[PDB]
Formats: C-alpha cells, sequence, structure tokens
C-alpha cells in the first residue's frame, strides 16, 4: 500500500497519483 | 517535494496537494 511505497520507502509522484480520484 | 519519505500527516498533505480537485483515497492498511 501507500505507506510501504511512500513512508517506509521513498515516495514518487507516480505513486501518489495512483491514489487520486 | 514528493521524492522523499512521507509519513503520517505529511503523506496525507502530499496527496492533498498533488491530487487537488481529483481528491484521493488514503488506505494505510
Amino acid at each position: 500500500g501507500i505507506v510501504e511505497q511512500c513512508c517506509t520507502s521513498i515516495c514518487s509522484l507516480y505513486q501518489l497519483e495512483n491514489y487520486c480520484g | 517535494f514528493v521524492n522523499q519519505h512521507l509519513c503520517g500527516s505529511h503523506l496525507v498533505e502530499a496527496l492533498y496537494l498533488v491530487c487537488g480537485e481529483r481528491g484521493f483515497f488514503y488506505t494505510p492498511k
């Protein structure tokens, strides 16, 4: 999930946009 | 500002700024 991709590892714009509506 | 470790409220703030009017879903699991 988002925590594993962006908090425990370094986030990215691609990863954040995966969760936009 | 997005290419770093973003945790807790900082991650939710990043989603808010990036997604804008699209909104977002936050599922920490």
